[PDB]
């Protein structure tokens, strides 16, 4: 055990100025002797500035620093899932260690051009307005993005949640391995998203990587690049993951006060220069592989907290330009009794009906161009009763469609119901009812379609798409059900 | 233990240069030959054993070449049952005039947050009895609040209502912390809470421990005073297994004083003039003020809002620490209404009808909406006027102006602010007199009637004197 | 009288419309400098107190 | 933007105001009276 | 002096923001690195350390006060600048002297929607 | 020369020369590593030793590791042999098809043409598309501001001009993909191999792809414009052709430059761009130009950040454009193909003296018409509805089928050209075809498809 | 040399604005303090050094002119920004170019209300 | 270009040809046409005689072409010239300055090179302070008074610089 080492020349606010280590590579991880482990981030002539994973107390001047002689990895595979996990993978739930066999660096580089096949697998969420608005593939990175408070985290663990259904199936192909990374949270926060994945019985088949905020800003920089390591792993061997970090501005955070302390040249906000290179090359590695490469995926979904909804700032910026769309959420929606919040105005999904099932193609175009239409001629609302028929039609089935979008917490629905909901929807069987009425009907409505008609469901689930028997059979339903309605 | 001596003195900043035995980050030093203790922390090992410190209290007089001694360790500060009744600063000396504090146990200031493992997840709603707190943004026990406001909105009234109402309804122990604020409060306190018997000069059964580092202390008093009041409230969290009451006023504070000294220590500034350390050091000090499986710490934290921006990065990043925000607004408090609590920014982790109830969650919600929809339609009323509206909507006008009075409050402590007397409503009484407002069981009534008053039964009476007088 | 307020009304809200569009660009263009503006002296501020290190 | 009117404070918003005003003490009289 | 010998003194500082731009200038000097529009990192200090010694003391020790009135000058209406936001979280009230008041006709032109008095009627005798 | 890292700061390396410097801008290859890096030199900070930023991650570096200086410019490969291929911005081949076997390597610094060397006519280039020509038509050597994103069709706009200056004028093109994100950098590589601009199997490829991706450090993004633009300025030079160079998206380009000069410890300038913005925004910009052997003409993707004209960014890129095509939604919406906005695209040679009086004309009044039939649907007399009429025939006409398209609609690919154009609009404004229905002109070439078509 | 010759010379820069462009970068790659929208204090000695040399020589000195016509680019209109306002204050009056008048047709799109000339009405023929 | 040289000729034209007294015009970074329009406009006037001893103004200039350090002194050297004519006559003096914001703008040229940190906009740190030691001679005292009018330029239209 001969080891290379150096000293500490210097110690403050988390960062080692540390003689010697002649040796020691970029991004090199080094042990200090009091146990702490660091990263060289600056190689300079005369000395080495070394980011503490943890806290500085216990560094003195003076102290050995040696060598490992490894870049930072974490560990990866199936032993991870349930399991909580900090930012270098370390058991932190007390369930004993992680019996993990594989080991993979968390700074890989993206696959390239030709790795990669188009985005067409939908990835489900379970929230109708993700599902038939803005639908998520897999392979793509959708932004969450929002101010506080907005539903963001309820979007990530309905889409979480709702991956049972095919988790717990047998069809190997549309299995979704679910990872949170949680930067910068409380650990309160995150014991509570514990419990309600666990009560969904959601986390047999989800990591959670967790840097909370006493963690350093090391390891809250790092986090996100352990989880979508953990996430690589299954995207390489033919399965198919999604990561959720939550959130991207927290870890810009953490970037910045490393950089700042580093005395590296600030920028925009005092952002350093390559704060754009930080979450794009964690945002390439998101990819959709071909068959040729085992035809795994990797979905992204990174979250991004706004302030005043100014989506023009330094790295709201950043991430909008990465992204292959964005999921936007509005307060005002919020608070309007339209939740989730969703801004269908403002969000995109650049992949778009690639990414949807035939059925749902079927009536999500025809409720996003009602919703349009709707969204065009919505001011006119407060005077609707002094204009023409065709606008209040418009106003009517916009204000249908717009309570037909509303939805729960923790409670994603199958994509076969979301089909006969916005079937019900835009086909006009919701005119005649008034609008106060609309979510109950959902309600009602749905439960009989899950009772009595295993049939349609079963078929419309098996086929992908509405055929003209599965079209008739709704038809006859919706207009049995509305008609013997309260 | 070790002696160094000063070789600079920059403001609050101080240089000290160790020949053996340099002390650790964070150990308190002592400086030899000064009337009063002053208390210099470590903050960074400049090399050439030499060592940055903060002063936690003034740098007048201090010359270089002037000897300072290492204690070993922090802060160190008098816990235990003792501390109660009493005043401390930041470096635990009694500030009350009324003799030392013999406690048996001494605890550092500066100590690890509690673990993952070691949290809970318990979320039971505390019932303030203030109307728009229960029924907008229930606080819950154990759980952090945060009142967030700019400078004159009500922080410190509604502070000091919620320690009136809770902690004398209280069995456990509170801990006021004030933090950078005003000495004159701090009297005021002091003595309201003598007389109201919280506070026992005699007999000790005083229910409450203060610590102060009030505005004219250096930045290294009030970047730390915080610490000291979090480890009272953790000794008697931790040690003794009680449920505490932790009040923090001003939490900011805590935040500004790290940027007074940070550019001081050597560091390029961040955003809008912060500290690069912002988000960690309010982390590595929020993630201590928690309810553990060991202990429950209620945390009401009024947190000062700059300019009434909301969006600067003290503000913002103390959002994400709390339970149970409730956001002041200047744009209500110019209503006339108080609290001035915002209700379509105010925000509870316990607003969850699996919670609270499918009733208690439908009638916020419903407040929430025709709030909402008031202030969408207030633009329609600029341009149109007001005869010009549909009659649905001037119903759903007068319902939300109603509603408005209705969440404002008279409070026991602002009865010389008002000449009002303290309402104290009930949970169920707050939920059936809005459910009854947003139902249409009072659209008879005037609006003026909901003003000031506690139940809709002192509605209805206000409104029935209001008629017989004209 | 009425065909005389209803094309009034129509002409009075045209013009309303036209004048609050105009002063919309004007802010605009008034906001765009303000935040340019606002970017430039934060980042003036951050490099002038990076420089006196 | 749905209160931004009456927000932005002005003589937009502080007509609003004085038109809800009058309305408003108008029908508490109206209601007062009945009572 | 008057405070700490039983006698009720009044002091006007008029006014805190040219303190302040002269405390930036012998600090800018002293190479102490710059914060918000070049301010030191401790103008509120600079401030509150100030303000702070205006009290009422209690019968033990003579009962005296010192009354502070400090003034600040805003440009353009900006209470949301650094100095003045610094003294109004300060301070125990503020009397907003606006210069639309001032030019209808309104002198002093106080706006008493945004003047406050953080202690109220009890600084005030019964009839007033 | 070799030389030795001194330095590892994130992007940026310092290595330390013990004799002969290597210029500015020279490529320095680092040794011993899995995968080629290489950085360009960008300061001498004395004491023999230079500053460079990386072309690539610098993770793994070692202080006092082996760095050798090439003697050049970062060279690529320039040639016939770059068609159909995808390079990086060092030249190499990132499509896993083997070397790419040139007989001649170009520094992708080099300077703009010299003063006597400047065409000193304006001229237009014939892309073949009725709305381009007509109405905002492509100077030959200028730069053309292309607006709009996703959902209006750019990329078959992009293969659409590839292939009608391929056939019409015969002359290769080139894009680069500055900043481009890897999943849609894949799209439009299989777009390109389906609608036969690529080609895998022979040696008739049209253009040349250069990639820089998202996750690339700054220097890389910065300079793969240049290695773009070094490939078309072979086909211009050697070839003597008309060459198309694609940049996507420019303002990644500035974006790029920025971050490398704030990583080099450069003082930001204005809302936070770098201080040589203009200047580096010129030495790229200057080489695309009309020389006396051939002429090189830019289509660049322009994107306008917080949608505001004066920021600094799109403020200089403007200063360079000669045209503008804007691409709108609203024209899409109506079934129109191209969806090029016909009142929004401008340009600088719609101008008399340059296209001629009768094409200035023709252009003059079918705007005006247009506009007039803007100003009528605002309400909705006696020729109102004449205006109404030919306004609309104009709309249906402005919209053409494209060869690159022929797989997917079935249609035959029109490429009109100049004269029938201006002939074709001249007809419909002059009146000669008020018998004919307005769905007549719709997706159709020169005005003889219009009438057959209204003969069935 | 032809003003200070007997001469007369008149002389066009196009533009001064892409000169102060200039003159911002070779201060901020100085390392020199940037003042309003990054650019440096002396920039508008920078334009009034040079056009102060434009200037018209009595008859002891030869009796030679020299005329300038610095040409500054404004951006969405705006003339009260930094560079206008520097060379407004350094110029003898200004001739606005307006976009709105440009894109009506109206061309020169010179707006005559807006136009000054300080010094060349004592200039003018006498039939003009 | 919004009318301060109008104004203050205008005032020249109303308060110094009927005055009494002496008066002093000090042209701090302005045209220098305009000193030479002023100067003759002043001949031909009468007020300045060049063939005897009958002038009663003083003209001092340091205008836009001078250097940085010319601009910061001359502004003085017209308070010189006042302060005699104040101090060592009684006389009630005039003292004319256009424009006294270049003073200030010309210590800023210099401040960057003096190697001081920048305050406010990239101002000297001592501008107040050399602002009021420049002020505070143009004062009238019970020696005798000292009417100044002084051109203030202001920058971009801001009124809070
Ligand atoms: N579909 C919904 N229906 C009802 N309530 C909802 C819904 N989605 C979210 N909420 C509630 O809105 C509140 C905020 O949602 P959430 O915390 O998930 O968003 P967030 O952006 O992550 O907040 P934070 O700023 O703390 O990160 C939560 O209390 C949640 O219970
Ligand atoms: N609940 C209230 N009732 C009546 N007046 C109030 C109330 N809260 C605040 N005020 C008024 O607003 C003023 C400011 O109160 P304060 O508690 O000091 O706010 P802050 O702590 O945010 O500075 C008070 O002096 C009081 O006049
Ligand atoms: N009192 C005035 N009457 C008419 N025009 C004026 C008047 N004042 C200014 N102007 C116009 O504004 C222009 C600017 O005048 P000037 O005083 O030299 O500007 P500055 O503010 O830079 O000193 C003048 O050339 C003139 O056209
Ligand atoms: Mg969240
Ligand atoms: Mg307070
Ligand atoms: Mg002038």
């Amino acid at each position: 055990d001969l080891e290379e080492t150096g000293r500490v020349l210097s110690i403050g606010d988390g960062i080692a100025r540390v003689h010697g280590l002649r040796n020691v590579q970029a991004e090199e991880m080094v042990e200090f002797s009091s146990g702490l482990k660091g990263m060289s981030l600056n190689l300079e002539p005369d000395n080495v500035g070394v980011v503490v994973f943890g806290n500085d107390k216990l560094i003195k001047e003076g102290d050995i620093v040696k060598r490992t002689g490894a870049i930072v990895d974490v560990p990866v595979g199936e032993e991870l899932l349930g399991r909580v996990v900090d930012a270098l993978g370390n058991a932190i739930d007390g369930k004993g260690p992680i019996g993990s066999k594989t080991r993979r660096r968390v700074g890989l580089k993206a696959p390239g051009i030709i790795p990669r096949i188009s985005v067409r697998e939908p990835m489900q969420t379970g929230i109708k307005a993700v599902d038939s608005l803005v639908p998520i593939g897999r392979g793509q990175r959708e932004l969450i993005i929002g101010d506080r408070q907005t539903g963001k985290t309820s979007i990530a663990i309905d889409t979480i949640i709702n991956q049972k259904r095919f988790n717990d199936g047998s069809d190997e192909k549309k299995k979704l391995y679910c990872i949170y990374v949680a930067i910068g949270q409380k650990r309160s926060t995150v014991a509570q998203l514990v419990k309600r994945l666990t009560d969904a019985d959601a986390m047999k088949y989800t990591i959670v990587v967790s840097a909370t905020a006493s963690d350093a800003a090391p390891l809250q920089y790092l986090a996100p690049y352990s989880g979508c390591s953990m996430g690589e792993y299954f995207r390489d061997n033919g399965k198919h993951a999604l990561i959720i970090y939550d959130d991207l501005s927290k870890q810009a955070v953490a970037y910045r006060q490393m950089s700042l302390l580093l005395r590296r040249p600030p920028g925009r906000e005092a952002y350093p220069g390559d704060v754009f290179y930080l979450h794009s090359r964690l945002l390439e590695r998101a990819a959709k592989m071909n068959d040729a490469f085992g035809g795994g995926s990797l979905t992204a979904l990174p979250v991004i907290e706004t302030q005043a909804g100014d989506v023009s700032a330094y790295i709201p910026t950043n991430v909008i330009s990465i992204t292959d769309g964005q999921i936007f959420l509005e307060t005002e929606l919020f608070y309007k009794g339209i939740r989730p919040a969703i801004n269908v105005g403002l969000s995109v999904s650049r992949v778009g009906s690639a990414a949807q099932t035939r059925a749902m193609k079927q009536v999500a175009g025809t409720m996003k161009l009602e919703l349009a239409q709707y969204r065009e001629v919505a001011a006119f609302a407060q005077f609707g009763s002094d204009l023409d028929a065709a606008t209040q039609q418009l106003l009517s089935r916009g204000v249908r469609l717009t309570e037909l979008l509303k939805q729960g917490q923790y409670s994603p629905m199958a994509i076969e119901e979301q089909v006969a909901v916005i079937y019900a929807g835009v086909r006009g069987y919701l005119d005649k009812l008034e609008p106060s009425k609309i979510t109950k009907f959902e309600n009602a409505f749905l439960s009989h379609v899950v009772s009595q008609h295993q049939a349609l469901l079963g078929t419309i689930r098996a086929d992908g798409k509405i055929s003209e028997q599965s079209d008739a059979k709704l038809k006859e339903i919706v207009t049995n059900f509305l008609a013997g309605f309260e | 233990a070790a002696t160094g001596r000063i070789v600079a003195v920059i403001g609050a900043v101080v240089d000290v240069q160790f020949d053996e035995g340099l002390p650790p980050i964070l150990n308190a030093l002592e400086v030899q030959g000064r009337e009063t203790r002053l208390v210099l922390e470590v903050a960074q090992h400049l090399g050439e054993s030499t060592v940055r410190t903060i002063a936690m209290d003034g740098t007048e007089g201090l010359v270089r070449g002037q000897k300072v001694l290492d204690s070993g360790a922090p802060i160190k500060i008098p816990v235990g049952p003792e501390t109660l009744g009493r005043i401390m600063n930041v470096i635990g000396e009694p500030i009350d005039e009324r003799g030392p504090i013999k406690t048996k146990q001494f605890a550092p200031i500066h100590a690890e947050a509690p673990e993952f493992m070691e949290m809970s997840v318990e979320q039971e709603i505390l019932v303030t009895g203030i109307k728009v707190v229960d029924l907008l943004a229930p606080y819950a026990k154990g759980g952090k609040i945060g009142l967030f406001g700019g400078a004159g909105v009500g922080k410190t009234v509604l502070i000091m209502e919620l320690i009136n109402n809770v902690a004398k309804a209280h069995g456990g122990y509170s801990v006021f912390a004030g933090v950078g604020e005003r000495t004159r409060e701090g009297n005021d306190l002091y003595h309201e809470m003598i007389e109201s018997g919280v506070i026992n000069l005699k007999d000790a059964t005083s229910k409450v421990a203060l610590v102060y580092g009030q505005m004219n202390e250096p930045p290294g008093a009030r970047a730390r005073v915080a610490l000291t009041g979090l480890t009272v409230a953790e000794y008697f969290r931790d040690q003794e297994g009680q449920d505490v009451l932790l009040f923090i006023d001003n939490i900011f504070r805590f935040t500004q004083a790290g940027s007074e000294v940070s550019a001081l220590l050597g560091r390029i500034p961040s955003a809008v003039g912060y500290q690069p350390t912002l988000a960690t050091d309010m982390g590595t000090m929020q993630e201590r003020i928690t309810t553990t499986k060991k202990g429950s710490i209620t945390s009401v934290q009024a947190i000062y809002v700059p300019a009434d921006d909301l969006t600067d990065p003290a503000p913002a990043t103390t959002f994400a620490h709390l339970d149970a925000t409730t956001v002041l607004s200047r744009a209500i408090a110019e209503l006339g209404i108080y609290p001035a609590v915002d209700p379509l920014d105010s925000t509870s982790r316990i607003m969850d009808p699996n919670i609270v109830g499918s009733e208690h969650y439908d009638v916020a919600r419903g407040v929430q909406k025709i709030l909402q929809d008031y202030k969408s339609l207030q633009d329609i009323i600029a341009i149109l006027g007001m005869d010009e509206l549909s009659e649905e909507d001037k119903l759903t006008v007068s319902r939300a102006r109603k509603i408005q009075r209705f969440l404002s409050q008279p409070f026991q402590v602002a009865e010389v602010f008002t000449g009002h007397m303290g309402k104290l409503v009930p949970l169920k009484e707050t939920i059936k007199g809005f459910q009854q407002i947003l139902a249409g069981e009072y659209d008879h009534l005037p609006e003026q009637a909901f003003y000031m008053v506690g139940p809709i039964e002192e509605a209805v009476a206000k409104a029935d004197k209001l008629a017989e007088e004209h | 009288s009425t065909t005389s307020e209803q094309s009034a009304r129509m002409t009075a809200m045209d013009n309303a419309s036209k004048n609050a569009s105009e002063m919309i660009d004007k802010l605009t263009l008034t906001f765009n400098r303000t935040r340019q503006a606002v970017i430039t002296k934060e980042l003036i501020e951050i490099i002038s107190g990076a420089a006196a290190l | 933007g749905a209160g931004s009117i009456r927000e932005a404070g002005g003589a937009f918003g502080k007509r609003e105001q004085a038109e809800e005003e009058r309305y408003f003490r108008a029908q508490s009289r109206e209601q007062l009276a009945a009572l």
